RNA sequence: CCUUCUCAAACAUUCUGUUUGGUAGUGAGUGAUACUCUUUGGAGUUAACUUGAAAUUGCCUUAAA
């Protein structure tokens, strides 16, 4: 940890120096391991745990930029009969937040192909929520241009529960994934670097404690050995190096 | 559907709300010959389509020539009847796309491209090239035995 | 002529169709290897649909059971793959209009979800068993002549007091009894009773039948729907009304 | 003058050369069809080349179906000067994957690393922070 | 001139809570620095930006006639 807030406060040098301008300062965490699941590519994400989430801060820090936050859900071809928009208006700000467009999957099959149409909507967009029954089928309907970004990907919520709709699950679960969760893919080869934010939003004095939990848990999932940061530019900084990982690459075969 | 929506709104214009603003707004075609006049010259035509066989033929003679002239997409089509079909008429002589919903917009554009490429510049000589002088079948074979 | 739109929906169609066998033949040999730790969903399932329309779905738990399997077209494009055309081929349902019975049970799942979108299942009552067996279902015989390559009508129950007398079975009746009750293998019976021919809904193109053909293109069209979904379960309409208009 | 290759372009999905061949062979009888394909997972590129025997059927397809409209990519075709020659287009396949290793011993690849830690230390050192 | 994989089980009660598993694409081009293996064979991943699905040659038959 010492070595954390080191390696932080080196990179508030490494910016400190006297589009390109919000680009140049994004922190990310990069990390790898053995190898990675062979043959086969991944396309859920998981969202990790944390104390500080940096999707709250986010709101008041997009708001006067031009990216112009927003946020879509994905519902069931079924659900748009039941919940409306005012019943969300109201459940939400009284917490923070707010959904702003439900699209029916019929919606992205009749009125958003065409791609020229279906990025000029979706590039409009910042933070995507999707129906657990549908993001199985949403590759097909939104295309690999959406799938290449971090955030433009869908996140699948348990909209159901036992039973049937009841939007008291699809509340008690948003809260939990916009102020409690951090969203990251895991894809082939070793290599996998975290957006934790721009040097302008939250803090290091809880980057510190939010970077010890992603590493406490991350640490033991995959047998990763190498943890580095940097920001978009800088050298990358050991944080990590544990020898006692590769010691199975002479062991598996 | 007439009747049936006139008795929708006939329930809802006392009961929950409508000022004519209960049912949302109507797309269809516009087919009258005035009507599709005024409508170019103002100009919201997006797609002209004009029968070529009308008995009285100086009722359409004129009205590429003035879709030339304020840009707007003409196209002219075989057969009048065929025409009336999509209209509920018998004949209907002109028909017009001037608002089109959201999920076709790249339809009604490709098509209006398609007619650009087809209409538009496979036809030049049209404009002159008087037609019609045209032999019969013993004249003709005559004129190519004499000559 | 050919016209380049229908043999390029052809092969769309026909690609959707070997890729959706393809990932339920894998999921099918993936759950009976028994590694199932990479997985989709656990058990199996069936949706019984009455009449804009009630549906159920329950699991298996086979316990076989008679099922009646009717051939049916479609959908409207789809090349015929090599698996699908196996299978039909095997069950001697070639020649759409026609009738089969198969005994259902645990291991029969992983062949009527492949075909699927091709047949009409269902288990019909004993009415419609007893019905179909004295108005249609055909013999083949020899004797003193006729070597045999052609069929006949089923009059006669000595004919089968002759070719079925080793397992005691005489006089049709018996034959619906083993049918119905599933009894002494149902093998010999099913090869024995040329599976059959039924006769269409809608035989037409005057001007009152293409509003037949419209309403029952219709009415399929909401009832029998298509997943491609590689989990999808076997659907189960009332063939006990089916046969009244196809029999 | 012209050849007889002809050449086609904004193609639809699912529309190869399997198809390509079938429709154009009924305006003769054709030498060769080639289609765009990429390398990595062979998906089409939407253009190709094909060339019968005759420099007038060249002449009757695309005066046929130059701006010919079928699913929702109108057609484009022309025919091409004397020779040019179709050169390539290899049809390709999706690129499995296979792992090359691991074979080194994992002693000098561990020394490998402890150099490799004191080296990123000294690119820092240098750049530098 | 077809039309898109739109829930599975378990452990639990707080009137819904938690763990698991399920997702290979429109092509083309622009483009910043970082890693993992392997001999030189360059493979796997890595901040994000453009386009009217845009383009020229990368070694079963009554769904008939």
């Amino acid at each position: 940890r010492e070595r954390v807030i080191k390696a932080v406060n080196e990179l508030i040098k490494f910016t400190s120096k006297p589009e390109e301008e919000l680009k140049k300062d994004l922190q990310l965490i990069v990390v790898n391991n053995k190898s990675f699941t062979g043959t086969s590519k991944s396309f859920k994400l998981k969202l990790l745990n944390v104390k500080h989430s940096f999707y709250k801060p986010w709101k008041e820090a997009s708001a006067t930029a031009v990216k112009d936050f927003k946020v879509l859900l994905i519902l069931k071809d079924s659900d748009i009969k039941k919940v409306s928009e005012d019943d969300l208006f109201d459940q939400l700000d009284s917490e923070g937040i707010k959904v702003d467009e439900i699209i029916c999957g019929k919606d992205l099959k009749t009125v958003y192909k065409a791609y020229e149409a279906r990025n000029a909507f979706i590039s409009q967009f910042s933070l995507i929520l999707a129906d657990d029954s549908i993001v199985t089928s949403l590759p097909k309907l939104m295309g690999g241009k959406a799938y290449n970004k971090v955030e433009t990907t869908p996140i699948s919520i348990r909209t159901h529960a036992n039973k049937e709709f009841s939007l008291t699950t699809l509340t008690n679960n948003i809260k939990k994934v916009y102020m409690n969760q951090l969203p990251v893919k895991l894809p082939r080869g070793t290599t996998l670097n975290v957006h934790l934010g721009n040097l302008e939003w939250l803090r290091p004095e809880e980057f510190v404690d939010n970077v010890e939990l992603i590493s406490e848990q991350l640490i033991k999932a995959y047998q990763i050995r190498s943890i580095f940061i940097k920001t978009n530019r800088s050298p990358v900084l050991p944080l990590y190096y544990n020898q006692d990982v590769l010691d199975e690459l002479e062991a598996k075969k | 559907e007439k009747k049936e929506r006139l008795t929708k709104e006939a329930a809802a214009v006392a009961e929950g709300k409508s000022k004519q603003d209960a049912s949302p707004k109507p797309y269809a075609v516009k087919y009258g010959l005035n009507h599709v006049v005024a409508l170019i010259e103002n100009k919201k035509a997006k797609l002209v389509l004009i029968a070529n066989d009308v008995d009285p033929i100086e009722l359409v003679v004129f009205l590429p020539a003035l879709c030339k002239k304020m840009g707007v997409p003409y196209a002219i089509v075989k057969g009048k009847a065929r025409l009336g079909t999509l209209v509920n008429q018998k004949t209907s002589a002109v028909a017009a796309l001037t608002e089109v919903r959201a999920e076709d917009e790249a339809a009604l554009a490709k098509l209006v491209s398609t007619i650009d490429a087809n209409f538009a510049d496979k036809y030049d000589e049209v404009k002159k090239h008087w037609g019609g002088g045209i032999l019969g079948n013993k004249a003709q074979a005559k004129m190519d035995k004499r000559a | 002529f050919v016209r380049a739109e229908s043999i390029v929906a052809k092969t769309l169609a026909t690609s959707r169709e070997k890729e959706r066998i393809k990932r339920v033949s894998i999921l099918e040999d993936k759950k009976a290897k028994n590694e199932t730790q990479h997985i989709a969903s656990g058990k199996d399932f069936i949706l019984k649909i009455t009449e804009g329309l009630i549906r159920e779905k329950t699991t298996y738990d086979g316990k076989p059971a008679l099922l009646f399997i009717v051939r049916v077209r479609g959908p409207l494009a789809v090349n015929i793959p090599n698996k699908a055309f196996k299978i039909l081929s095997l069950l001697r349902l070639v020649e759409t209009n026609t009738g089969v019975f198969v005994k259902l049970t645990k291991n029969v799942y992983p062949l009527l979800k492949v075909i699927a979108p091709y047949v009409v299942i269902g288990k019909p009552s004993l009415s419609s068993i007893r019905s179909l067996i004295q108005k249609r279902g055909r013999i083949i015989y020899k004797g003193e002549n006729e070597a045999e390559p052609h069929e006949i009508v089923l009059n006669d129950n000595n004919i089968v007091e002759e070719q079925l007398g080793d397992h005691g079975i005489i006089c049709v009746e018996d034959i619906i009894h083993e049918i119905a009750t599933m009894g002494e293998s149902f093998s010999v019976c099913n090869f024995f009773l040329q599976p059959f021919k039924l006769n269409r809904e809608v035989s037409g193109f005057g001007s009152l039948n293409r509003l037949r053909k419209i309403k029952q293109r219709e009415a399929e069209s909401r009832t029998r729907q298509f997943s491609n979904a590689a989990t999808a379960p076997v659907i189960e309409v009332d063939i006990d009304s089916l046969l009244a208009k196809l029999n | 003058e012209y050849s007889g290759i002809i050449y086609v372009s904004r193609l639809p999905h699912g529309f190869h050369e399997k198809e390509l061949s079938k429709y154009f062979a009924q305006f003769g009888d054709l030498k060769e069809v080639r289609l765009a394909r990429n390398k990595k997972t062979g998906n089409s590129r939407h253009y190709g080349f094909l060339e019968f025997v005759n420099k007038e059927d060249a002449m009757i397809a695309q005066e046929s179906m130059n701006n010919y409209l079928l699913m929702g990519h109108l057609l484009q075709v022309r025919v091409l000067p004397k020779g040019a020659k179709i050169e390539k287009l290899y049809k390709y396949k999706k690129r499995v994957l296979v792992e090359k290793g691991i074979t080194k011993p994992v002693k000098q690849l561990k020394d490998n690393m402890k150099q490799k830690h004191e080296e990123r230390i000294k690119k820092l050192a240098k750049s530098g922070i």
